[PDB]
This record gives structure tokens, sequence and C-alpha cells, in this order.
């Protein structure tokens, strides 16, 4: 026990082939999450033949998710036993967790993702609950995407079927509606006070992650700030640098653009969009295996393209992908020949390629400006974004 | 699509410079960089090239003539993949060639400006 007794009696309150009451399931979940000996509880349920029963009787897929995620996360020595019971239970109920936002993850994959995610969170140090944050209410205009808002791109309503076709057909009004909101980057910054800027940064960073796997966490989901710090230690970066890169993206993002990014990626067309907090491009995340540090190879080998696009809409995965990619752009810089990057040298006279190999605490500010250019655009081809370097540099100064 | 003042190159190339673009005399024509400090600016190059274009190129009609082009895509960044148009038009004995690049998150761009710039380019 001491939670299995409770759970054992609760599942006796239902038919053999029929699912328990929603409120009874909630009570099972809660018991699991609040339990001090999670492995022992699993071992117990398994002795009695009640473990598989648990997976059979709970519930609709929305609650199966909570149960599966909770068990997969809290569990350790006895994880494989929970994994094995679930497998035999899916014989009967095949659909399991694989619906809605999670339709691109087979149920066993959902389990393994929660396992890997919980392990990484404890190991990289972002398992701990984040304070409730003040999220923006905005729904239009700059800084109205998930960065500002907390609203997962994956939860946004379907773009009207007719509007989808206008998108494919390049209808100017429709394309404007679902595009980047900023043209004059400087004019946008000019209209914000130092207090406004700091407010955006705290809103961005102070919120709990918008995660597709809330119950993989021991308690509530961690602050984005915590995840950024953790990614910073992992990649020898700085939470300020990750923060500025993401703040810039998120300023030049709208709620409507979140909807197109995610929906176009999982549509028949599998568009190659940039998704989520740091606007990671789908194919780039696949190419450079940007999820390496959160998911083990077994799970990574099996992910579909559309599962990857969905993971990018999960804040913690996105933050780590973004950081991995920033560190990659910096290592790639380390190894250039500044002689062959005349325009770069020209635009960023204090650039120091060697310093890129190390922590940003010791990067010259021109290194941040240059990398900003080479994060929004192809890295180190000597073609520069004219406006992004100053845009990211402003965010960085705010942090 | 919109142009203003016309530019003439010592090598007998005549074209209009697109509005909102800064222009630069190039070795064999002109380079146009979109003005302002944009995140994702369009870059455009128009040139006289005395040597012909390769075969194997899927063509399209450019007004009262035929154009041969190829579009290439590279990894870019946040703003999307890099798209590069290469398009050539027969002009007298030689050819006029246009080069354009642009990032896109939403698939291959139309390159409308670049096509306009090519079609209305002078062999004299
Ligand atoms: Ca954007
Ligand atoms: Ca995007
Ligand atoms: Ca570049």
């Amino acid at each position: 026990t001491a939670t299995s007794d409770l759970i054992e009696s609760l599942i006796s309150y239902s038919w053999d082939d029929w699912q328990v009451t929603r409120q009874e399931a909630r009570r099972v979940i809660a018991a699991i999450r609040n339990d001090n000996v999670p492995d022992a509880t699993i071992a117990a349920l398994d002795k009695s033949g009640s473990l598989i029963k648990l997976f059979q009787r709970v519930g609709p897929p929305e609650l199966a998710r909570s149960l599966i995620a909770s068990i997969a996360g809290r569990t350790t020595m006895q994880r494989y036993q929970a994994r094995n019971a679930l497998i035999r239970s899916l014989i009967n109920n095949p659909l399991g967790t694989q619906t809605d936002n999670w339709i691109y993850f087979p149920t066993i994959t959902f389990f393994d993702i929660c396992a890997d995610l919980a392990d990484a969170a404890g190991r990289l140090g972002f398992a701990a609950a984040g304070a409730t944050g003040v999220a923006s209410q905005a729904i239009q205009g700059p800084f109205s995407g998930v960065g500002a808002t907390g609203v997962n791109p994956t939860d946004l309503p379907s773009i009207a079927f007719g509007d989808q076709l206008k998108l494919l057909n390049k209808d100017p009004a429709t394309v404007t509606k679902y595009s980047n909101p900023l043209g004059d980057l400087g004019a946008y910054l000019s209209q914000l006070s130092p207090q406004d800027k700091l407010n955006q940064a705290q809103t961005l960073v102070g919120q709990p992650i918008s995660t597709l796997f809330p119950d993989a966490y021991p308690g509530n989901p961690p602050s984005r700030a915590k995840v950024m710090s953790a990614a910073a230690r992992k990649y020898d970066l700085t939470p300020q640098l990750i923060g500025a890169i993401i703040l810039a993206e998120q300023r030049d993002q709208t709620r409507d653009e979140d909807a197109k990014d995610y929906q176009a990626a999982v549509s028949i067309k599998s568009a190659n969009t940039s998704i989520g907090l740091g606007q990671v491009v789908v194919s780039t995340a696949i190419k450079y295996e940007l999820f390496t540090d959160l998911l083990g190879q077994p799970v990574r080998r099996g992910l579909s393209r559309k599962a990857v696009a969905t993971l990018l809409a999960s804040d913690e995965f996105n933050i780590f992908a973004t950081a991995r990619y920033i560190r990659y752009v910096a290592n790639l810089a380390s190894q250039q020949d500044l002689r062959k990057l005349p325009k770069t040298r020209g635009a960023f006279p204090s650039i120091d390629l060697r310093a890129y190999a190390g922590n940003p605490r010791n990067w010259p500010r021109d290194n941040v400006r240059a990398l900003a250019s080479e994060y929004t655009s192809r890295p180190w081809d000597d073609n520069l974004s004219p406006g992004w370097p100053m845009f990211v540099d402003d965010a960085y100064a705010t942090f | 699509v919109d142009f203003d003042k016309t530019l003439t190159h010592p090598n007998g190339l005549v074209v209009e410079r697109p509005v909102g673009f800064d222009a630069r005399r190039s070795a064999e024509g002109f380079r146009f960089d979109e003005g302002g400090k944009l995140r994702n600016p369009r870059q455009l190059e128009v040139q006289r090239q005395d040597a012909p274009p390769p075969p194997d190129l899927a063509s399209r009609r450019l007004g009262d003539g035929e154009a041969r082009y190829k579009v290439e895509e590279d990894d870019g960044g946040s703003a999307g993949s890099e798209y590069r148009l290469w398009a050539a038009k027969p002009a007298g004995a030689r050819w006029i060639v246009v080069s354009a690049s642009e990032q896109s998150e939403d698939g291959e761009p139309t390159f409308a400006l670049a096509w306009a710039l090519l079609e209305r380019a002078r062999l004299q």
C-alpha cells in the first residue's frame, strides 16, 4: 500500500468491462500523485491483479492521460511493471491516450515520453513547481502568442476550413492575418517603456510552462524561468540569452500565428513551419535531433514528424530544442574563418569567434547581435538579418 | 509590384529600381536590398550574362517570351527556410538573369517582385 488499499476498494465500485465514475477516477489519480511510496503501491496493485484493472477501468482518454502520466513519472524501480500492465490493458481498449492534442502519440509512446520527461526534469533540475504567473490576456497583435499568453498552440481552435484554402491560395488578407505582426522592429520597441519591456520579460519567464504533459511533473509544472536555467546549465549558455532570443520571437508572434504554425505542420501538407516559444523549425528539430537531452533514443527513433511538431508546442521541449540549437549555432561560429565572413565582421566589429565556444557571460555584445542574425536566418553564410540583431539585443539588455 | 527610377549599366542593361529597395551597381548589373531594418528582407540581383543558361530547367512564360528558372531551398532559421530563385530570359544574343532570395516559413514564395523585375528588363 498504503495507497493501493484505497485504490483497490475504489475499483471494486464498478463493473468488470465498464469504466469507473469520473469522480472516482479523479480520486485514484489524486491518490497516486499524493502518494509517498509510489513504487511500493505499484508492486502491490500488481500482486493483487489490480494494476491492469486500473488501466482498464480508467477512463475517458483525458483521465487515462493523467493516470498514465502520473504513474510513469512518480515511478522508478517498478516503472517497467506499470509499463507491462498498460500494454496488456491496451489489448481491450486500444485508443488509450491517443486522441485530441495527443493523437500523434501511441499510448505506449505517451508513457515513455512521460517517463523520460520526469527523469530529465529531476536530472537537469526543472522538476519543481512554478508559481502561478500573470499571463497576458492579449489575443491579437505583437506578443499575443503562447509566450505572452500561456495558451498552448495545440489548444487553439481550427482555422476555418475556408480560410485554410485561402491560405493555400496566398490570399493577401488571410496571409497577413496569420503572419508575423512586425515590420518596423525599431518602431515597435520605441513604443515600449523600460517598465513595459521588463513586464513582458517577467510575463514570458514567470509563467508556468504550457506543457502537453502536466502530470509527468511531481507537483505543478515548473516556471519557464526554471526550465531556461536548466537548459542554460546543460548547454553552457545563460538563461538571459535564451530569454532574449525567445522574447524577440514572442514579440514577433501572434495567437493567430500560433494556430497556423501548429496546424499547418500537422496538416496534410506537413508544412515546415517554425513552432512555439523559440520558433523552432520542424525539420531543423529532426535534422539536429533537438530533443536529445529530454528523450532517449528508443523514443526518438519512433517519433513521427507530426509528433515532433506537437512536442515543439510543449514549452519545456521547445526551450531545450531552442537552447541546443543556440549552442549549435555558437559552436558552428567557433569554427569559422572571420576572413571569409567580411559582411559579418563589417556589421559586428567586436565579434570574437573563439569566445562562442564558451559561456556567454564572456561574450562581447557583438556576439549576441551576430548570433541573433544567425538564429533568425541561415547560420554563418555572411548574409545578415538587418533588424533582428538590434531587436534581440534590446531584449537581452532588458534581462 | 512597383518601381520608380530606371538604372542603366555601362554594359547596356536597363531596369527600374523597385520602390522601397536600396540599389547598388554590381559587376554585371544591379543588386537590390529591401530597405528599412527588416527581419527578413528580400534580396534581388539582375545581370547581363553573355553565357547561356543550362538545360533541364523547368520553364514558364514571362509575357511575350519564355523564361527558364530553378528554385532552391536551404535551411534558414527562425524566419523559415531560405528560398533562392534563379531565372533567365533570352535578350538578343545574350541573356538577362535574375537572382532572388527570401526566407519563408510557409512554403516556396511566389517571387512576384523578382519576376516583375526580370520581365521588364532591357536588352540595350
Ligand atoms: Ca513569428
Ligand atoms: Ca512561426
Ligand atoms: Ca545568415
